[PDB]
């Protein structure tokens, strides 16, 4: 019974995981450069203006 | 070493007035270059460099 309860809740969780992954993208990852996501996550410890230039034209 | 063009901006044109106001010293360099070319042309035309270059050969 607990296995069937888990299977039903996993079937309910599948639609929720597909819906919450198909929301508005809000400019998601794997689309920016390295320096944009590094400035998102904070403390990059290595500034380089050439990579900022080559990545700011990719957004 | 060619005159390298500006990087692709994805349909954002080169607004020369905005980037000229962003670098205001470039107008000072432009007027200094105009005065320098004026003085050098006055020095060249007085020296008759083209005249003595064309009368010889």
């Amino acid at each position: 019974l607990s296995k069937e309860i888990y299977d039903n809740e996993s079937e309910l969780r599948a639609s929720q995981s597909q819906q919450i992954m198909e929301l508005v993208g809000d400019i998601p990852k794997y689309s920016l450069g390295s320096e944009l996501r590094n400035r998102v996550e904070g403390e990059p410890q290595s500034t380089s203006i050439e990579r900022l230039i080559e990545d700011v034209l990719k957004l | 070493m060619l005159n390298d063009p500006i990087k692709s901006t994805a349909d954002v044109r080169l607004d020369k007035e905005e980037v000229l106001s962003l670098l205001p010293s470039l107008k000072e360099y432009t007027k200094k270059s105009k005065e320098l070319k004026e003085t050098m042309g006055q020095m060249i035309s007085d020296s008759h460099e083209e005249e003595i270059k064309e009368v010889f050969v």
